[PDB]
């Protein structure tokens, strides 16, 4: 016949190959298809969807709702910080397993912008102003609000709208960072302060929380695909 | 003929240029309360300059994400033994028994594709005092079965004579076998959870297991040899192309338990750190 | 040709014996736009508060230097506004422009790679074990690479050859960088834009580049030459943005 | 022949192929890896009522 | 329907002719002072004849550079034995433990692709003074676990029922198993190097694991069976495809310490010869 | 979109028809000292019909010729020992050990091509008094280490991390691995034989491995177990393909000696006969 | 997902096939190509080179230059033989050294015309003519000039040209001959003989030598790809 | 169905296939690409830049800077060569970890020209001119002045511009050299020469050094992919 | 029925191919080998001021 | 979608075939089988004048 030459990488099994294959049960006929809402094209628009991202997670509160809420409280507490946490969306306890976080640790690299929504749920009678802050990488984290104040920030006043939304934008020397960050790839911090403080009248609770939500933004994207680590066996039938 | 395919490449939104602003817009205020998730990007909060933006979703995409190959299946089967059930291995086809495959493919509620099949078996001997002799090279003998048909009782049943079911013979040293399956369920697309029962009366059969009926697998030697005992482990291999996915779903967090319900044991939400403030410092001379 | 001047907020730099420009990758800085954003709130842009040149202090090139190194940021947390808008923020982004400079006579030698690393990981002396952030970095304070092989805890693997990466110092060449001649010119300058994977990112956590300077010819001179030569380096940022407004963080 | 000739994924700052169906059903063709849609709205935004991003929300 | 691609060819630059030169011109005199790389060309500094050169970049580009399979995991597990630990395998996913594929890979700052996955299961009996045994074909299972998803404790376990979670089910005879598997990760592409934190107070993890958080991957097999133990060895195969990277390196000089950091022993630039001048001389009779 | 590709077909001469001849011209004469080999055709000899001539040259192309996998490697390790540089399996790459393909290879002077790399792994039992135990599934690893990068020293040694060489981790009963390589030289094509030396002074190393330097292949287990020691062998096969290839040469006559010279012992032109004139009758009754 | 069912063939490692693969090295950059002169495209421009002919491959003579040399002489020997071998180009001892020989050995199947060139190396002053036949299969070798002279041949002159081709023209049942021939498949036979002799003044040498020079016509072409029986090793690193 | 036939080839695993194969997410909606500075396309980009050579690469030197160092002083020193190597891109222990040569040791052919620039790193009062010269293969390595004239060579005057580049040609008989050189392939020797010598005044150092870049032309490229000798381990897990 | 044709890589000094896509997911297509572009300059001329290479580089 | 079709390798005396690219660099495509090019004169004919094979080879 055609004279031919094997070359290396004969009659071996690839594991993620593009071939052709002969079919078991020739012409089968399939069943017809149905229009059911809510269909999925790409991994990324689930990333895109707002998630309650678990702050308060310390010691005696990690099976409880609230390991959701951030505590405020009326009263002079300006020396007070009221939360602070780094900028690691796939390895930081407090995004992991997150809808982001969860889409990301099946994935090695990861860039853009990210998207946090803070929502203050007191009374209608309760009034006040925060800081909200983001510090690029170089330096340790902030000690107080003047130092806070330095960087890429916001100051949210609490009304009608109950919503603000702090952007952290890319800001990096290479295009992608690790979704396991080491040193090398870190990406600052975030931390809030008050601004006045919480004011309230006769009749009202003095402490209330605040809920904080996790999203990607329209410049976001992934690439290299891994096995994620959070789910495991020990012996088959499980 | 040749006939010229487009492909249009679909890459992320450039940034643009914004400045200074003074104004009654505000972008940066919404309410959760409605179900909406705010569009802002960077340039409604900060001063930005224009990038030209080059990089492109296409790992992220449904079939990239699933069209790879998973092991679904192991199992062991002798050549010589003194229970006759150990001569062959059988079991029933899905995909709950590996997690990883498993929980990939939980992510979300229907899915619909066609499937490649690949299988990789292997053999070895069986620790005896006596050792040594030159054995031919073995053929074995895989057999799909549909819901219905007739089942193997023995290595020497007539059933394996399969005329209408389809099998595949192989003999080792060459290249794994494969072959490609269409979309076979007798609904429009497939289920991964369902919250119902099988009997009218509200009872019966809880979950999973009321829908897939989709038959066995059954795999077998062919010599019928081998004075000194010999056994055999086979895996099988699923990959999925063609795929339509809907109604996505929070990922798994608690461990799985079996293979046929949802059952788990409570878990908690993360792991802990030293307070609400806590910072690891990294700037230190 | 060789003359050179530079504008930003209210600070100006002057040069009489510059090369060029180097343009890190020919991308200049520029700020977020809308088709690649993640985060919803309105951003602050302070504009000339924060984009000016910030100054740090000198060292001393002596005979027998191995050279210095910073990171960045964090070496601009105590500077001015600039630092004070990342202590109130989550989420920062910035680009910059980088100027060393080291005058001398034209009867004194040597020369000096400057050099801009991003994502540059380092690794401990003890090859079991972990570093901490106060031996990868002191501020405004240079770090000083070695001469041998560094021994002890908790210390920084800091012999020059290997640029405390494990790799070849002389190939340091594949990154933005410029030398420092000293019968040619007398400083070198590098603008930087936002290297990430993703569009922007806490300023605390994540060293974006580190600055190396390495004297690849020790400096010498003869009988009653000056014997003091200071290195300076003074760094501007561009295109800053701040998202995520709350209480002031403590490190 | 009934060939294909189409575009093959490469960088950005001779380039296409050939393909050949061999078999009488299209389960035995390879994946479709080069398609690249998105719907995000349908997921981010399903209000009956419109929001203009630069407006208040309410009131 | 048929579509017509073109593909361009790319050759290097022709070398021209050039003669006899006496000017202010000055091609060979630069200063590396600014930072730029001379682009001069034999034909400016020597007369030369006219080349047409035929020669293609095409094996150096980033696809064909990176797409083949290189090994990244193997492990062993068993079918009996009294640790019920050592039943099946599992370990969490990267590409760190084998040294060329990593050291291949880590060229680059920033990489985003679609995967390729092989899996290649062989086995073999347990050394003991009594063989002779025919065993049937062994079936393998393999399953991907997500982040936050339910851990196996045994190969008996409730989990195995793979619900949401992709599997492979195989056996041995049959081709290798494969898959294909998207670009995962929570950021636009992802990062070989990280220079930051896990806690804002600059402590906790340092380095690389902590952005990669991709699950992990169990095995076991499924016969449950063989009073004569017998033992497997899995293998696992990527290969990268659709390819885009950025921010090149220097090659790694020294060997790797561990998978969790970039830890070195200081080593030397290169060997020695005998003076600056050295020759070896290769012309004598 | 869809583009036709057209594809010319390329098949051998056709005879033409030729009659009786009387004249001056004289084809079959020639002079061999100029170094030209005579282009004449039987029509020009004798008379000959008119054929329609449709065979092709197809399979004697280089690209036909040279595009089949072929071994260029093989070795042991093993998972229990009292060596522990036995537990891994190390070696420099190059196409030189296996006298197939490296006679195929140097039929030419000059080679560039891309590559397509596929691993067989397979394990088994090391011979002992006891036997019996159920092994789970093994799992290995390939790691590339490109020159420069540090060494491995034990099969627990840090530099397994493969942070940024490429591997590949691979589970036993799926298909072999598979990945694809690049054109990487440092020259503008790879070089089969090289006349000349590594130091100025004409002396030091000589021949093909002064221009080689493609760096390392390291394997090992990944489980890290079994009390009752195994053995593994890997082999690994070679395919180039987008081939280009320059200045043939004459094929090898001698056998080899080893994979770094050219080194001979002189052997005999071919066999011999009875006589310049003998003939083998076979046409008797 | 999308439904499927696998066919015979899957997972298997085939040496001749034909797919694509996972890069391990993404977005590398390869060097320019430079047009080094001799660029080869088929096998068969190696095939249609002359290369010697050893004919005289007799015991004593197997690694001297004695075995490309044939001997002719002056005087009476008409009723002398000066050579004959058979036709089969990948299988007689006599071309399957050659680089046609060698080419043909990596394949199963050859067909086409074949070019043999005889150059005559004596002295200016020698003359003499010689008769070159081929026989096609079916009997035995010729064992005179009357017998040899009724198959396909040429009379060739010495003179001021040196060279003479005797062309075998393809004459066969089969399109394909099989390099390994058998008595089915083939060829014939050649041989030669003095037409005249050879004539010499005083003060020359009288014995002088021819040699043969073989190649492939341009309607050549082999097919079957196969490895070749003239390399070996017993072990690795080799 | 269908009928069919296997041939060899099948079940096997080719490690550098190209195939299709099944996605085990299906619909999985990636995260969008963000526009990256520093994008690189070819490992042709890389080894076009330069990087510095370690030239004295002699004993008690080998993990110092002075590894880079090339010395040259004022007087009468003609007779004394300043500098020489041979030209084995890939092989030589003075061009093996550079840049080009890290690159070359993934590949087994190269073909192309090659820039070496030399910077001058005295006092700006000194001056001196230098004779750099290239050899072809064929003779020993040149013992004077005189010899390294003949080749190819250039006279580099100091001066304000502090960089001179000398440009290796490809002159070679193959297409391709193996990186792997062998006496075949050799490509011949470099070497520096004292044109007038060093001159300073009163008050400046009398010894000065130089430096050297390698780095490859527009005609440069590599084929034939292998894998790299320079990394290894013992065991996993590292 | 959407089948691709684009030409082989050959020599210098029948060609085409056919492919059809089996898959629903881009991620199931096989590698692009045949994109081949180059951008040097952003490494090995980074400058902001063009430098001729017969003029002088500094002056 | 980027698909070639091009024609498939018949004997003599529907058929075509289609491809798509799947990855993003070139060197993950298949091999180029179908480019038939020849030029042969480069080593058989390698003279400076030209020689006409019905006149002499000298004189």
């Amino acid at each position: 016949g055609l004279p031919v030459m094997n070359t290396p990488g004969s009659n071996q099994f690839l594991t993620s190959d593009d071939f052709q294959s002969p079919s078991a049960m020739p012409q089968f006929d399939v069943t017809p298809e149905l229009n059911i809402p809510g269909e999925v094209q790409n991994l990324m628009e689930i990333a895109e969807v707002d998630s309650v991202v678990p702050v308060n997670n310390v010691e005696g509160k990690l099976d409880t709702m609230e390991i959701y809420r951030i505590p405020v409280q009326s009263g002079n507490h300006q020396s007070s910080q009221v939360f602070g946490f780094q900028v690691q969306p796939g390895l930081d306890n407090v995004f992991k397993h997150t809808l982001l976080g969860e889409i990301l640790n099946y994935y090695a690299h990861w860039s853009g912008s990210i998207k946090l929504t803070f929502v203050f749920c007191g009374s209608a009678m309760a009034t006040g102003k925060f800081l909200l802050a983001y510090a690029p990488p170089g330096a340790n984290a902030p000690k107080s609000r003047k130092d806070a104040m330095l960087g890429t920030h916001i100051i949210w006043d609490v009304g009608l709208q109950s919503s603000c939304v702090l952007c952290i934008p890319w800001i990096s020397q290479t295009h992608y960072r690790l979704v396991q960050q080491d040193e090398y790839t870190s990406a600052g911090n975030v931390t809030c302060w008050y601004q006045t403080g919480i004011v309230v009248p006769a009749g009202t609770p003095t402490s209330c929380s605040i809920m904080c939500f996790v999203s990607a933004c329209n410049d976001f994207s992934v690439r290299l695909l891994k096995d994620t680590p959070f789910i495991e066996q020990s012996a088959l039938l499980q | 003929v040749v006939e010229a395919v487009e492909n249009a490449v679909a890459r992320v939104a450039d940034t643009i240029s914004s400045g200074p602003s003074n104004s009654q817009a505000v972008p940066a205020l919404t309410a959760v309360e409605t179900g909406h998730t705010s569009q802002v990007t960077p340039s409604d909060t900060i001063q930005t300059r224009h990038v030209r933006n080059y990089h492109s979703r296409s790992e992220s995409s449904i079939e990239n994400f699933l069209c790879r190959s998973a092991c679904v299946y192991m199992g062991e089967y002798h050549t010589t033994n003194t229970d006759t059930s150990k001569l062959f291995a059988s079991w029933t086809i899905n995909a709950r028994r590996m997690v990883q495959m498993r929980r990939k493919l939980e992510l979300f509620t229907y899915v619909r594709f066609d499937m490649e099949v690949t299988f990789v078996i292997t053999s070895k001997q069986d620790q005896g005092t006596q050792l040594g002799q030159d054995m031919p090279p073995l053929t074995h003998q895989i057999m799909y079965i549909p819901p219905g048909g007739p089942i193997p009782k023995s290595v020497t049943d007539y059933t394996w004579q399969t005329s209408t079911n389809p099998s595949i013979f192989w003999t080792e040293g060459n290249a794994p076998p494969r072959m490609s399956i269409p979309f076979i369920s007798i609904g429009n697309a497939y289920s991964n959870f369902y919250d119902g029962w099988s009997h009218f009366s509200q009872n019966g059969v809880y979950g999973y297991n009321t829908l897939n009926h989709m038959g066995q697998i059954y795999v077998r030697h062919v010599n019928g040899s081998s004075p000194l005992p010999m056994t055999s482990t086979v895996r099988m291999y699923f990959k999925p192309k063609h795929v339509k996915v809907w109604v996505p779903r929070p990922p798994r967090l608690c461990q799985y338990k079996n293979a046929s319900t949802v059952n788990f044991t409570p878990t908690n939400i993360t792991e802990k750190r030293q307070s609400i403030n806590y910072i690891p410092e990294t700037v230190k001379p | 040709d060789r003359v050179r001047s530079i504008t930003l907020g209210n600070s100006t730099i002057t040069t009489q014996e510059s090369a060029n420009v180097v343009v890190a990758y020919g991308r200049w800085p520029e700020y977020l736009k809308d088709n690649e954003a993640t985060a919803e709130d309105q951003p602050t842009q302070p504009d000339v508060a924060t984009c000016r040149f910030y100054t740090l202090e000198s060292v001393t090139w002596e005979r027998d230097s191995p050279g210095w190194w910073w990171k960045f940021p964090d070496a601009l947390k105590d500077m001015g506004l600039f630092g004070q808008n990342m202590y109130y923020h989550y989420l920062g982004r910035a680009g910059y422009t980088i100027h060393v400079q080291c005058n001398a006579s034209k009867f004194h030698q040597g020369c000096l790679m400057v050099v801009c690393v991003p994502e540059a990981e380092m690794g401990c002396s003890q090859v079991d074990g972990t570093v901490n952030e106060h031996s990868l970095s002191e501020g405004e304070t240079a770090k000083k690479f070695a001469s041998t092989s560094t021994n002890g805890t908790n210390t920084v693997q800091s012999i020059v050859t290997n640029a405390g990466m494990g790799v070849g110092v002389g190939n340091l060449t594949i990154f933005p960088h410029q030398w420092i001649n000293l019968r040619t010119n007398n400083c070198a300058t590098i603008v930087m834009p936002y290297i990430n994977n993703v569009p922007m990112d806490n300023m605390f956590r994540h060293h974006n580049f580190t600055l190396m300077i390495i004297p690849f010819v020790p400096l010498d001179y003869s009988s009653d030459s000056s014997t003091y030569v200071p290195i300076t380096v003074t760094v501007a940022p561009m295109c800053a943005e701040y998202n995520g407004l709350r209480l002031a963080t403590s490190l | 022949m009934g060939a294909q000739v189409s575009t093959q994924k490469t960088g950005a700052h001779i380039i296409h192929y050939t393909n050949i169906n061999y078999y009488k059903d299209a389960a035995s063709n390879s994946a479709n890896r080069q398609d690249f849609s998105q719907d995000p709205g349908k997921f981010t935004e399903p209000v009956k009522d419109i929001m203009v991003k630069s407006l208040p929300a309410l009131n």
